[PDB]
């Protein structure tokens, strides 16, 4: 019951990079460039209310 | 939006601002600003839950 | 800027005096018993006024 910080510092604080942060909360969204333009891998479900 | 207001970049400076947090006074080391954080919630002496 | 800012636009006036709240919001070493009674004195009793003395000095 202190001061308030930013609750990923902890997380630094057990040896976890910013990336590794990323990729215990969110899901990524991988794209990729080829052919001269921009693709991406879409998911249907992830389409709702938008 | 956690992550954009870090201040703590990697291991050291996270545990340092911990340290800086909790016993604000003397200037933060490795062994102190380290078994510090680790004696707060990984140490039977020092954290149980029964 | 931060401070000022926050502590005015917060405070209106915080109902019941919310007093753990912006002390977190303050920089520096915590825990003092020093920068305690700077906040208790300010708050009411010479309201308005007084909160323009507080950012002055």
């Amino acid at each position: 019951r202190r001061r308030k910080l930013p609750a990923t510092i902890i997380l630094r604080a057990l040896n976890y990079t910013t990336e590794q942060i990323l990729d215990l909360f969110f899901e990524k969204v991988i794209f990729e460039i080829r052919d001269n333009k921009l693709q991406m891998e879409l998911v249907p479900e992830r389409l709702r209310g938008e | 939006e956690t992550l954009r207001v870090d201040p703590t970049n990697d291991r050291l400076s996270a545990l340092v601002e911990i340290y800086r947090m909790m016993r604000p006074g003397e200037p933060p080391t490795r062994e102190a600003a380290e078994s510090l954080f680790e004696n707060l919630f990984f140490s039977e002496d020092r954290y149980d839950l029964s | 800027q931060s401070q000022l800012k926050l502590l005015v636009t917060r405070g209106k006036e915080q109902g019941y005096l919310t007093y753990a709240e912006v002390n977190d919001h303050l920089p520096e070493d915590i825990v003092d018993s020093d920068q305690i009674e700077d906040i208790i004195q300010m708050i009411n009793d010479m309201g308005i006024q007084v909160m323009e003395e507080a950012p002055d000095a």
